[PDB]
RNA sequence: UAUAUACAUAAAGACCAGGC
């Protein structure tokens, strides 16, 4: 839904790193260079970022029971 | 529903030693010692701290089972020398060897900073 | 209030012989059926247990020197049978003391104040003299928890 | 006696038992049942 | 028949990292300080959640999950807290726990991010650790939805539950350059060369020492944040060194009761 | 003071989907 705090496997925190990563990728970044700059080095965390799908702005479409 | 306390790996409830000394009926000087609510940290760095003591014939520790959470170590010593005597010895040295290191690592730090 | 031992069957009523001894008419279904407890005990009149089945003198009261089956016990009345009675097909009704042989927690939501299990909230499903089983809110499952940890919250 | 919410112009109405479900200032026939009042205390694991 | 002196060479020392190389120690000495790394050291994490109103379109456990997961400054009063099981008080006073707040709602049309910036603690010490590099985000919130929560953070280590791990990935290397054999390849010249390897380009394996045992067991320890890394370790030797103290104790008196 | 609140009800059948 929404892109996890923590990385599975080794536990860095991937959480706060997507709002800047979608920044790089408008800025004309290759997802090798933007995963760079990010400072991911091992596989494990380059693919939650990379491998991410994120629906919480699909699910935001939708009006609240509560206006 | 059947899934266990994620605290009952290392805490103890009421009535449960901690440590229990069973003499071995196999071998003279042999004794079994079973340890609860500890897992391979614990376990291994004694039994490789008993093979450093030339007195000690065996030692060796294995988990029963990985979902019970307790070890049992046995040891063997020569003659005259009490398997309960090499344990506690065993546990003294690391406690010696690990305030070492802790000592040395806080040197190498303010080494490090500035230096 | 009241209970008794059905003693004739009519058409559309009972003769039914109450328990202070006396007959009264009903209609069939004025009366519901009462659970008999089987394994009833009871004091006689020197202290010895009795139960169902027991043979019993009558050593005071109305029956005074009758001898009995006790059929039924309840709270401080005995309904007993003789077959050489005729009156009410045998059935008579004696004090226990004329004869001689011959919960507010469940519901409540708890904080588990002490122990491993410190701090979780949950709903008590069943109490006990000792203990309490807590409904846990935060995970599923139950657990016993003594109930000196338990504190009650609003 | 009972608050809901309607499904459609999310106003909380206060409608009570043997009535028909009909929002004010819609029509709208489907009701929720807001959310309760009493403590919920989670882990966070 | 005596324990042996080790010795240390810190290497890199960063706000993220630390690579230390210990020498002159068993094999199962080093590993047992690594695998203390990750479980034993205590650290704060929250742990016990309360949700007064949650609008938005995550569940309230699902929110309740991303918090604990968060990281907090764990820098200092983590010796000062006690274990919530030991502390005698009822519920949670200010030794065993720290209070978070979190009131957030969305009045705006654009989609409000919550960040873990909004969790608000009564303590200056711990916060979040971002807030000590963008926020860790709980939760998006369209206009209208509001989550307010009350939170009291813990102590505990990372053998209870992962998120009281003090650390990221602990890296452990031993014998670079395979003299011992502990692991056999096949085809030697196929293998790329760790980063501290002491062999050229041309050959494949250090010759076979038959007598040696691993020693020089290479740290790299990198933190997640809550504690600097340069004091993960320092709590890991003297978190193993008091349980080393707990048996002898609870041994000894074993032996004298026995005896 | 004594005594008491003790358990039963959700039918059955049909087709459909899946598991080993
Ligand atoms: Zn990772
Ligand atoms: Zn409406």
């Amino acid at each position: 839904m929404i892109i996890p705090v923590r990385c599975f496997t080794c536990g860095k925190i991937v959480g706060n790193k997507w709002e800047a990563y979608l920044g790089l990728l408008q800025a004309e970044y290759t997802e090798g260079d933007a995963l760079d700059a990010l400072g991911l080095k091992r596989y494990c965390c380059r693919r939650m970022l990379l491998a991410h799908v994120d629906l919480i702005e699909k699910l935001l479409n939708y009006a609240p029971l509560e206006k | 529903m059947n899934a266990p306390p994620a605290f009952e790996s290392f805490l103890l409830f009421e009535g449960e030693k901690k440590i229990t000394i069973n003499k071995d009926t196999k071998v003279p000087n042999a004794c079994l010692f079973t340890i609860n609510k500890e897992d391979h940290t614990l376990g291994n760095i004694i039994k490789s701290q008993l093979l450093k003591d030339p007195q000690v014939l065996f030692a060796g520790y294995k988990v029963p089972h990985p979902l019970e959470h307790k070890i049992i170590i046995r040891v063997q010593t020569t003659p005259d020398y009490s398997p309960q005597e090499a344990f506690t010895n065993a546990i003294t040295d690391l406690i010696s060897e690990l305030s070492l290191l802790e000592e040395r690592f806080r040197v190498a730090i303010k080494d490090k900073q500035e230096g | 209030q009241t209970v008794g031992v059905i003693v004739r069957l009519e058409r559309e009523t009972f003769q039914v012989l109450n328990m202070y001894g006396k007959v009264v008419t009903v209609r069939h279904q004025a009366v519901t059926r009462k659970k008999d407890n089987r394994f009833a005990v009871a004091l006689d009149s020197e202290q010895n247990n009795i139960h169902v089945k027991d043979i019993v003198k009558v050593i005071d009261g109305p029956h005074s020197g009758r001898e009995g089956e006790i059929r039924h016990l309840f709270r401080s009345f005995a309904f007993l049978h003789c077959k050489k009675l005729v009156e009410n097909g045998g059935m008579f009704v004696c004090k226990t003391r004329h004869l001689v042989l011959a919960n507010e927690l469940i519901g409540q939501t708890v904080r588990i104040s002490q122990g491993p299990y410190k701090g979780y909230i949950g709903v008590v499903k069943d109490a006990t003299e000792s203990t309490a089983r807590v409904e846990l809110h935060s995970t599923c499952q139950t657990i016993s928890v003594d109930r000196q940890r338990l504190t009650t919250v609003g | 006696p009972m608050i809901y919410i309607c499904g459609e112009c999310h106003t909380e109405n206060e409608i009570k038992s043997r009535d028909p479900i009909r929002c004010r200032e819609c029509g709208y026939r489907i009701m929720y049942k807001k959310r309760t009042k009493r403590l919920v205390v989670f882990d966070a694991r | 028949p005596y324990a042996n002196q080790p010795t240390v060479r810190i290497t890199e020392l960063t706000d993220e990292n630390v690579k230390f190389i210990i020498e002159n120690t068993d094999l199962a000495v080093a590993n047992s300080i690594r695998r203390v790394f990750i479980a034993e050291v205590p650290i704060i994490a929250i742990d016990w959640v309360q949700i007064d109103a949650n609008s938005s379109v995550l569940h309230d456990e699902f929110i309740a999950h991303r918090l604990g997961l968060i990281p907090l400054t764990s820098d200092d009063i983590v010796d000062k807290l006690q274990y919530s099981r030991d502390c005698t008080c009822e519920e949670f006073c200010p030794e065993c726990s720290v209070e978070f707040t979190l009131d957030v709602r969305c009045n705006e049309d654009q989609t409000r991010h919550v960040t873990s910036r909004d969790l608000i603690s009564n303590s200056p010490r711990v916060i979040p650790v971002t807030s000590r590099q963008d926020d860790i985000l709980i939760v998006k919130l369209r206009k209208g939805q509001e989550l307010r929560l009350r939170a009291y953070a813990k102590k505990g280590f990372g053998k209870e539950h992962a998120k009281w791990n003090p650390t990221a990935g602990v890296a452990f290397e031993y014998d670079p350059d395979n003299a011992l054999r502990h692991t056999v390849y096949p085809k030697p010249e196929e293998w790329p060369k760790s980063e501290y390897s002491e062999l050229d380009e041309d050959e494949s394996q250090a010759p076979y020492d038959p007598n040696g045992k691993p020693e020089r067991f290479y740290y790299n320890v990198e933190s997640c944040g809550s504690l600097r890394p340069e004091t993960i370790v320092l709590s890991a030797l003297s978190g193993l060194k008091k349980k080393l103290s707990d048996l002898q104790t609870q041994l000894s008196h074993e032996i004298q009761s026995d005896v």
